[PDB]
This record gives C-alpha cells, structure tokens and sequence, in this order.
C-alpha cells in the first residue's frame, strides 16, 4: 500500500480526482471521475 | 514540503527564475539620489542561490 503511481525534475504530489470525462467529480468517484493514484500489486 | 534553507535612498535589486526545478536569484544593492523611479544608468546582478526544489511556480506575492 506504501508503494505508488499516478517540466523535468517535477512532483506532483497532489491527490485531486481526475475530471476523466467532462463531469464536476468535487472529489466523489465513479464512471469518469477517478482517484489519479494507485498501489502497485507486488 | 521536501526542502528547507538558511543563510528610498536604498536601491535593491532582484531577479527569481525557476528553470529545470531549480529556483535561481540573483541580487545587487546600492545607494540612489534619483528616488522617484528607476535610475537611469548600469549595474548588473550577481547569483546567490540555486535552490534544488522542484515547484510549479505561476504566481506570487510581496510579504510587508
Ligand atoms: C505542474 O502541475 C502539472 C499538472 O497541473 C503537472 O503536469 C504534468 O507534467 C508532466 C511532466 O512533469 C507531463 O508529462 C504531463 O503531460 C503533465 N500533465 C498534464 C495534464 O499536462 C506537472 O508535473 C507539474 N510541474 C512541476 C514542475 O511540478
């Protein structure tokens, strides 16, 4: 669960959903509207 | 959060620029009779910091 994805030398470190479709998410998930990171299955 | 740092007739100088993720500033000082607004004359900048931090600078602010 530690262990994640999502100019040069930048860090985005925010954790603002994804408007993945043209939809106001404010935060709620579901279809087009995502949480931007994900823990990798190691 | 991944970074910290510590080091009229007055004229300062500055100029900020933020390229590659370093934040670099260059500065120079001097004494002026000419009070109003930018001395017409020549005097160039010299570097202080090239700060390593890695931010997405778009706007700023003066602190009073
Ligand atoms: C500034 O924030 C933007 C998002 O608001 C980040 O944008 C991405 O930047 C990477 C390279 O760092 C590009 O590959 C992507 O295409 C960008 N995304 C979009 C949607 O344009 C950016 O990383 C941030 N920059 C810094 C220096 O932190």
């Amino acid at each position: 669960y530690n262990y994640r994805y999502r100019k040069p030398f930048e860090r985005d470190i925010s954790t603002e959903i994804y408007q993945a479709g043209s939809k106001p998410c404010n935060g709620v998930e579901g279809f087009n509207c995502y949480f931007p990171l994900q823990s990798y299955g190691f | 959060c991944t970074f910290e740092y510590v080091s009229f007739k007055n004229l300062r100088e500055f100029v900020f620029k933020n390229i590659d993720g370093y934040f670099k500033i260059y500065s120079k000082h001097t004494p002026i009779n000419l009070v109003r607004d930018l001395p017409q004359g020549f005097s160039a900048l010299e570097p202080l910091v090239d700060l390593p931090i890695g931010i997405n600078i778009t706007r700023f602010q003066t602190l009073l």
